[PDB]
């Protein structure tokens, strides 16, 4: 199903002037590495063609 | 001599590189006679064949092994005294992992091994024999069977050495009867005869020795236990030290008993529980309490010393759910009455739990504590719970050309879609009756707990139609008891309807005199209500209550303009009392008062008459069968009279019941009760008759006795009762049991 | 209302022998249905004992008692004739009328639950057999029998086109004249048994006598075999990639139920309900479905032979049965 | 305003013999064993730790005690702050 | 699980018993040491409920009633001279008089007196199945001296009962060592473990030398359940010789011959010394048999179902049978001169003789 | 399906049941071939092959097993990295479960550890095997669980900001802050962290609050 698509987008907070926000840690996602795999639907959902 | 090459053959169950890294000399390495044996046997290690040769004629060996099937699964012969599951997952403790190597050698160790397990459940005699079958690509199957006898049973238990009581109090306190034997039995029943002998105040009660002995029948054990009593101690006045938390004042009121009483071990662990649950109460959730009692041959007199030490009260740094689905977590966090961010009332988060299990829409909540990993001060407190899924469902509909249509429709869900609702749907088409009624309730409208609720309903027989609505503010007023009001519209019209002189009376007393005649009758009102009611929930018990009393109570008033003009109170009552001080045992007085009257110059209209009889009113009678009989005028001459039901306008219920979950059978539920009921119609003046009944008074107080029994079921709990009606009167028709559901 | 209390230990003996004691209360109106007016209350005891004999088969036996009160029975053929037959005065002028019985019973049967699968099943067989028979005692000296089968044959070895056949088979009369007339018989029509016949409409209608003649109004039988071939096949539209659950059959089904006792000399001026061979027929389509709130079934019939004021219920639906 | 409501209580547990603990210059680790560890401390970069006592029974007036102390980097207390009532 | 099928022959012997009383209750089905024994032409029975009486050998003619009471009176009668000894599972001794049954005294001892208590030289040694020996004076009853064997937590009744000579007793013990300790002061003087053992985690730790073993000409003989006849020397407690063929309980020696009854519950003879068999009897497996008595010449032995074997004292031959009994025996034979004495379950007494 | 031993060539005919999509028929036939050769060629294949039928006959409790069995039986198969896709994804169907997906009421207020447990699979596959052609898809799971799982703290501190345990609200809206610092659900909470400051009258720290949110809000 495609509703996980369609999230919004993630945009990084913007630290005011003279401070700073805490230390950030665990559920941080590292970005794509430019993975070029298919999204959604496009997904081969099937399992190994052979091992 | 070097070798330059190695020659393998086989290596289904182990590869090449595991001989070249688990051999000790390797290719290109200078070996002899003993280091070709040493490789040998490291192969050995690796857990191949045990047959090998090696062959030196060049610069290159040889070595062969000798494969045979060994990969085993294990299959059993039938099993009586011991379950399959049990049996395979031992089987696999005991060595034989299914897909492990097997060998003869293997079949008689785990014959022997199934031996010993055999005998350390009790049957002594039991013996083991077992088969191996070959599978295709050099696997096995394993079938080993059984032969048992008797498992022993217990004899004599032969207390030795006591001079208090004799054996028989000892043994019947047992779960060993003087039967199958087993050792942690033997080890909970050793701690029931100190604990026993502790209780009557022996403190300085010792055991010396136990043992078994098995007949050389080996049928049955022979169980001995000596005792050592000591003398006659006797309590001494308790003395608290330590880091207490300047809460001396009710530890000393908590934990002071008159001296001279005789010591006792239960009380001890009572104490100091209730001294750390004390501790627990205002804050501190992990005390360091410890108990030694001053043991004096001086009047033999104890005198227990209880050290506690309080330590950090504890903060509750975060609370989750867990198993919390469908549902959202809003309806079990506004339920949970102890505060994140709090100190740690104990008892609060037990009085959350409470809470919850009085929701009732979790099959179980279970409570957990724990440390935040690595700071000392902080608790993480998380509720683990299990949906009712209380949605019973039922639909059905017919459609016919000379049947246009049937229906019946059905529908209560609690919390429908999560959230916290309740919504409750019903309806028919019969061809004789049409029905439908709608309910919601959103009991949490405001966090405080100000319930909202409507309801909405159509009743029409093909006479009797009437519709309606009505809504209530539920507005909790204290921790135990609750309070509502609320307002709401009726409709009804009546037609065509028996020409009885209860309601002609009534018709009447609107002025409108009615025909009294041919059964030409009809009358059409809308009704204006208000609403207020009364309640108490002091029962403090999940299921059924042991020594808290509950009171209910209704109004309805129509003053708001509307076609009749009437009052109605309800009050209802269940008095719980428990037999002393042992809340197990108990007896109950369940009571009941309706009334019900006219106003502006009206008489109170008969539909809503109080009904008595059947299980929901009065044990021993049919249901609302116990209200004043009806009286008709003549028709297929005389004010005729027959034996039929209608309501009374006031009421009166007394019933006192003994509940007993008596242990006849083991008590891993019953009661009797003395019953009584009365119903009565203020304005039947017998002045306009003679001949008849005393509805005019409630004299004709008429009872049962009998006994109830009382069970769980899936969908609610359920009671059966019976009775005979020992007190009855003309025309009160009853039968002697009947069922209901809560 | 309705309720029923049953428990059972799987090991009386280790064998499988496994206990389960039924007991039951039961409050029942014949006009909630297409049954003649009268009231039945019972209540009463099974103790069974369920066991297998080979692979998924059970056996069962079990002695019961039960209690049955009767009130208000329309005045009419059938209902006196099981009256007189138990040799109570009819009180055929006035229906003001009761009447109880205490019983004693013995039951036995038979589960072949050779099936496959508990939804869209597609190849398998079930058989459920059982009888009852009263042992000599009780008010009512009645025996029972009562049959149900169903198989599954795959065309397809894809198990899309699966036939489901169904049968209903039962007979009961008793021993000596304490006959089995009006508190245990037999119904057919429903969603049930033959769909598109109305619940229960299917069987005799009795006789009126005059009161304070021929009425079609149904009694009941005491002989029965309904049968249903239903054949099964894949949706011609739904998107099978989602809606490979929902089921989607079309059926043909046979009903017949008659009484023994129907006298055609005393009642030589009105129907012959005596005999079996007014065999009711209907035929159609149903669809059959799993959804997370529950089962549901669909199903329209034309009832396309039927008798004379055989009442029709030509669609059908209903949500977790 | 008689619609019962159960009590809020918030914060840490000070009390008028422990807030006598804190002196200046204590370590940061021997303030946290002095009064326990602060329910709140400041985010948004310094190092600061508040703590609070809150009761709200019933509708009996909110009753507070806010603490506020400083420490400089490193972990000394420089400074302390008391209110001891609610602003109001 | 397996049984004899009762084996037959013809009643070449043709036994006859003399006399029968029923002194009162029996023992049950509580396997536990109750025989009866005799002196000087009367003869002591008891009933595990409290019951004793003295009987004459001759006629059975009783003298007794009294009752010591429950009580659970076990241990069966010991007689020397004057005095009737006899234990208590209530772990109370119980001395009578021959002449008249009234009581001397009684006495406690630490835990059940299961052993039959032996008379020597002024000492009753009672082995109470805690692993104590007890020494009780013959005059008085005081205890004396004790010492302390340690115990496997399970084990066979421990009866082991002890034996004397030069005025030193050995006796069994559950943990498989027999033991030898001077009368005068029970300073033990050496023991030997009677076996292997322990191939379990517990049953096959059954070492028990239940039976009380006997000594000849300085030649200890011991026996244990999982273990073997062995020869050890009375001086030193080395073991000589081992015997793997049976090893269940209540053994005898006469004639320089042996006499055993194996596990499997076979009768056997052991020749004059190393573990070898002369003969072997059969069909007698799984039923419970009793200590053998060798009363007259003939060697017997009853069997639970009810009846005596008459074996012949030289060779294994099974020669006549029947001298049936009400419920069997659970408890030893004893020999008399010319004459033997039996009791059975139930309690009642009898006496066969030819 | 007789449970009778097949040739191992069954797998031709089971492939097409699977490719066809005879789910029933595709599972039950590859555990026969499983159980009844575990260990031969057509292991590996045969397993991944029986994780997809038991995925798509949606029997999700038993694919958490057969996953757990296949990691613990091969941690180095080189097609893990689909093996860790599966968990994940059969984790979040599992969330998905309820029956509200025909009424569209949301379920963010749920119980989120399955939620978290996928998250945390999903992550561990964006580490551990980046170039595979499944982490693109994996990196659009790991936005909406960080989505999900911050509406559910967020929604936890709207009930306190209603009760009024403000410190309950700041300490959680802070971890908000310390977990989840880019998420729309915490850019919704800041006015609570605002407010949950006001009614305590903490001004020196709901001049910072309100800076922060004034900063940053569009």
């Amino acid at each position: 199903d495609e509703a996980y698509l369609e999230a919004a987008p993630l945009a990084e907070l913007h630290a005011p002037a003279g401070m700073i926000l805490p230390v950030t840690s665990g559920d941080y996602a590292i970005p794509v590495t430019n993975g070029s795999g298919a999204v959604g639907k496009a997904l081969d959902i099937r399992p190994p063609a052979q091992p | 001599f070097v070798v330059k090459d190695i020659h393998f053959e086989g290596l289904q169950r182990v590869a090449v590189g595991a001989a070249l890294l688990s051999m000790p000399v390797r290719t290109g390495d200078t070996v002899n006679d003993e280091d070709i044996s040493n490789t040998i046997r490291a192969l050995f290690a690796t857990g191949n064949f045990e047959d090998v040769r090696v062959l030196r004629d060049g610069d290159t060996l040889l070595v062969q092994v000798k494969e045979r099937p060994t990969i085993a699964s294990i299959t059993f012969s039938g099993n009586k005294s011991v379950k399959d599951d049990m049996l395979k997952q031992n089987l696999e403790a005991s060595g034989v992992r299914v897909g492990e190597s097997l060998d003869r050698t293997t079949i008689a160790d785990i014959e022997k091994g199934l031996e010993d397990f055999y005998y350390s459940v009790g049957k002594y005699s039991a013996s083991v024999k077992a088969v191996v079958t070959p599978l295709p690509r050099n696997r096995v199957d394993l079938k080993l069977v059984f032969q048992e006898g008797v498992s022993a049973e217990i004899q004599q238990i032969n207390i030795v050495g006591n001079h208090a009581f004799t054996t028989d109090e000892l043994i019947s306190h047992f779960q060993l009867r003087d039967r199958k034997y087993q050792k942690q039995k033997l080890a909970g029943d050793l701690e029931t005869l100190r604990s026993y002998y502790l209780d009557r105040g022996y403190a300085r009660f010792n055991i010396d020795s136990t043992q078994v002995s098995l007949t050389p029948d080996k049928k049955g054990i022979y169980v001995t236990v000596n005792i050592t009593e000591g003398d006659q101690y006797k309590l001494s006045g308790v003395e608290v030290s330590g880091n207490l938390a300047g809460h001396s004042a009710e530890i000393e009121q908590l934990t002071k008993i008159e001296p001279g009483e005789l010591y006792n071990g239960t009380k001890v662990t009572k104490m100091e529980d209730d001294i750390k649950k004390l501790l627990g109460r205002y804050g501190y959730a992990y005390p360091r309490v410890q108990s030694m009692p001053e043991i004096n041959d001086a009047d033999k007199t104890v005198k227990l010393r209880v050290n506690v030490d309080a330590g950090n009260r504890f903060y509750v740094r975060k609370i989750r759910f867990e198993g919390n689905d469908t549902s959202k977590d809003a309806v079990l966090r506004r339920e949970m009455r102890q505060m994140e961010g709090a100190w740690l009332g104990s008892d609060l988060v037990d009085q959350g739990k409470e809470r919850l299990n009085r929701l009732g829409f979790f099959e179980t909540v279970d409570t957990d504590t724990q440390r935040v990993p690595g700071s000392p001060d902080q608790v993480d407190v998380v509720y683990k719970v299990k949906e009712r899924n209380t949605g019973s469902f039922n639909f059905g509909i017919g459609y016919g050309t000379e049947s246009g249509v049937s229906f019946q429709a059905g529908v209560q869900q609690d919390n429908w879609l999560g959230t916290g609702y309740a919504v409750g749907i019903n309806g028919t088409k019969n061809d004789y009756q049409t029905y439908a009624e709608l309910s919601v309730t959103n009991p949490y409208f405001t966090v405080d707990g100000v319930s909202l609720g409507g309801r909405l309903f159509y009743n029409d027989f093909q006479t009797n139609k009437s519709y309606g609505t009505c809504v209530t503010l539920g507005f909790p007023i204290n921790e135990y008891n609750s309070l509502r009001a609320g307002l709401g519209y009726v409709h009804n019209s009546l037609s065509n309807m028996q020409p009885q002189v209860a309601m002609w009376r009534y018709l009447y007393s609107m002025g409108e005199h009615p025909s009294t005649s041919d059964q030409d009758n009809s009358f059409k009102t809308d009704d204006f209500t208000f609403n207020y009611g009364w309640t108490y929930n002091k029962l403090d018990r999940g299921y059924f209550p042991t020594d808290g009393s509950r009171v209910n109570l209704t109004g309805k008033v129509t003053i708001p303009g509307s076609d009749n003009e009437y009052y109605k109170v309800t009050l209802d009552t269940a008095t719980y009392v428990p037999i002393d001080d042992d809340h197990k045992w108990v007896v109950l007085g369940r009571t009941r008062w309706g009334y019900g009257d006219g106003l502006g110059g009206k008489e109170m209209p008969f539909y809503e008459n109080f009904y008595a009889g059947g299980s929901s009113t009065v044990r021993g009678f049919q249901s609302n069968t116990i209200g004043p009989k009806a009286v008709y005028f003549p028709h297929q001459k005389d004010l005729c009279k027959s034996d039929d039901a209608v309501g009374g306008n006031a009421m009166a219920v007394a019933s006192l019941e003994f509940i007993t979950p008596t242990p006849f059978i083991s008590d891993k539920r019953t009661s009797f009760f003395w019953d009584m009921g009365t119903v009565w119609d203020t304005n039947w003046d017998s002045s306009q008759y003679s001949g008849y009944p005393d509805y005019s008074d409630p004299s004709n107080i008429r009872m049962s006795a009998g006994i109830a029994l009382q069970w769980m079921s899936p969908l609610g709990p359920l009671v059966f009762s019976y009775a005979q009606p020992f007190k009855k009167y003309d025309g009160d028709k009853a039968e002697q049991f009947q069922f209901n559901i809560g | 209302t309705y309720a029923e209390l049953s428990v059972t230990n799987p090991y009386f003996t280790v064998d499988g022998v496994s206990l389960g004691g039924r007991l039951f209360y039961n409050d029942f109106q014949a006009d909630d249905a297409d049954l003649s007016d009268y009231t039945n209350k019972s209540y009463g005891t099974d103790v069974t004992l369920g066991f297998p004999i080979n692979e998924y088969n059970s056996l069962r036996a079990g002695l019961g008692y039960v209690h049955n009160s009767l009130s208000n029975m329309q005045p009419q053929v059938a209902m006196w004739r099981y009256l007189y037959s138990m040799g109570e005065h009819p009180s055929t002028s006035d229906q003001d009328n009761s009447f109880k019985t205490d019983d004693f019973t013995f039951n036995y049967g038979w589960t072949y639950n050779k099936l496959d699968r508990g939804y869209f099943p597609t190849d398998g067989s079930r058989v459920n057999l059982t009888g009852k028979v009263t042992i000599p005692g009780s008010d009512n000296e009645y025996y029972k029998v009562t049959l149900d089968t169903a198989t599954y044959v795959p065309i397809d070895d894809d198990h899309k086109w699966v036939v489901l056949g169904r049968t209903r088979w039962g007979y009961g009369d008793g021993l000596g004249g304490k006959e089995m007339p009006f508190y245990e018989n037999f119904y057919a029509g429903g969603s049930s048994t033959v769909r598109g016949f109305q619940s229960n409409t299917i069987g005799p209608k009795a006789v009126y006598f005059p009161h304070q003649c021929k009425s079609d109004d149904a009694v009941g039988g005491n002989a029965m075999a309904v049968a249903s071939l239903e054949f099964i096949t894949p949706t011609p539209f739904i998107s099978d990639k989602y809606a490979n659950s929902v089921r989607t059959s079309f059926f043909w089904d046979m009903g017949t139920v008659w009484d023994t006792n129907w006298d055609s000399s005393q009642y030589s001026g009105y129907p012959d309900y005596s005999d079996p061979s007014n065999i009711r027929m209907s035929a159609g389509i149903a669809l059959q479905w799993m959804s997370p709130l529950g089962p549901l079934v669909f199903s329209y019939a034309q009832p396309f032979k039927k008798y004379d004021g055989d009442k029709a219920e030509q669609f059908q639906f209903n949500i977790g049965k | 305003r008689v619609v019962y409501r159960p009590d809020i209580n918030q914060g840490n547990y000070l009390t008028a013999n422990d807030v006598s603990k804190i002196r200046v210059g204590m370590t940061q680790q021997q303030v946290a064993y002095a009064l326990g560890t602060p329910l709140m401390s400041d985010p948004f970069g310094t190092n600061t730790w508040f703590y609070v006592f809150r009761q709200q029974p019933g509708h009996e007036g909110v009753t507070q005690q806010t603490l506020t102390l400083t420490f400089n980097s490193s972990g000394v207390l420089t400074n302390i702050d008391n209110k001891p009532a609610l602003s109001g | 699980v397996k049984m004899s099928p009762l084996p037959t022959v013809e009643n070449q012997f043709t036994p006859t018993t003399a006399w029968s009383t029923s002194v009162g209750s029996g023992i049950g089905n509580f396997y536990s040491n109750l025989h009866p024994a005799l002196a000087d032409n009367v003869v002591y029975a008891a009933d595990r409920a409290g019951l004793v009486k003295a009987l004459n050998a001759d006629d059975g003619k009783e003298i007794w009633s009294v009752s010591l009471a429950p009580a659970l009176l076990s241990g069966g009668v010991t007689v020397s001279g004057g005095h009737v000894y006899i234990g208590s599972e209530k772990a109370q001794v119980y001395a009578l008089n021959t002449s008249d049954g009234t009581v001397a005294w009684q006495t406690k001892v630490a835990g059940e007196a299961l052993s039959r208590p032996v008379v020597s030289d002024g000492l009753v040694l009672i082995h109470t199945s805690n692993g104590q020996l007890q020494a009780l004076n013959e005059a008085d009853g005081a205890v004396k001296w004790t010492v302390n064997l340690d115990m496997p937590s399970l084990s066979l009744r421990g009866e082991s009962a002890p034996t004397t000579a030069f005025g030193a007793a050995v006796v069994g013990g559950d943990n498989g060592r027999v033991s030898a300790v001077l009368m005068e002061q029970g300073q033990m003087i050496w023991q030997q473990r009677i076996s292997q053992a322990t191939g379990s985690t517990e049953i096959d730790r059954l070492s028990d030398v239940d039976t009380t073993p006997v000594v000849v000409n300085g030649v200890v003989f011991a026996l244990a359940y999982n273990g073997n006849l062995t020869a050890l020397d009375l001086r030193s407690g080395q073991i000589m010789w081992k015997r793997e063929l049976g090893s269940v309980n209540d053994f005898i020696v006469d004639g320089n011959r042996i006499y055993l009854v194996d596990q499997n519950d076979r009768v056997m003879a052991l020749t004059i010394d190393g573990g070898v068999t002369l003969w072997t009897q059969s069909d007698l497996l799984h039923r419970l048999l009793t200590s053998p008595v060798l009363y007259n010449g003939n060697l017997v032995v009853g069997d639970s179902e009810g009846y005596l074997h008459w074996i012949n004292v030289e060779d294994g031959r099974f020669v006549a049978q029947q001298k049936v009994d009400s419920s069997g025996f659970q408890t030893e034979p004893v020999a008399a001169d010319g004459k033997l004495l039996i009791q059975a379950k139930d309690g009642t007494v009898y006496s066969i003789t030819r | 399906e007789v449970p009778d031993n097949p040739p191992n060539e069954i797998y031709a005919t089971a492939q097409q049941k699977l490719q066809d999509g005879n789910w029933r028929q595709a599972i039950t036939q590859l555990e026969a071939l499983d159980n009844r050769y575990p260990f031969g060629p057509y292991s590996q294949q045969v397993q991944l092959d029986l994780i997809y039928a038991y995925y798509k006959n949606a029997d999700l409790p038993l694919a958490q097993a057969a996953i757990d069995r296949f990691i613990r039986l091969n941690p180095t198969h080189p097609n893990i990295d689909y093996v860790m896709y599966m968990r994940g994804l059969t984790n979040m169907a599992l969330d998905d479960s309820a029956l509200q997906g025909f009424f569209g009421v949301d379920r963010s207020d749920r119980d989120p550890q399955h939620a978290r447990a996928a998250f945390s699979d999903f992550s561990k596959l964006v580490r551990g095997y980046p170039n595979s052609q499944y982490t693109t898809d994996a990196t659009k799971r790991l936005v909406f669980l960080k989505d999900r799982l911050a509406k559910y703290e967020y929604s936890v501190a709207e009930y306190y900001t209603e009760r009024g345990a403000w410190v309950a609200v700041v300490n959680r809206v802070e971890g908000m802050l310390r977990d989840y610092p880019d998420t729309q659900a915490t850019r919704d909470a800041l006015p609570l962290m605002e407010n949950a400051y006001r009614q305590m009258q903490m001004n020196a720290q709901a001049e910072k609050v309100a800076k922060i949110i004034a900063a940053n809000s569009s």
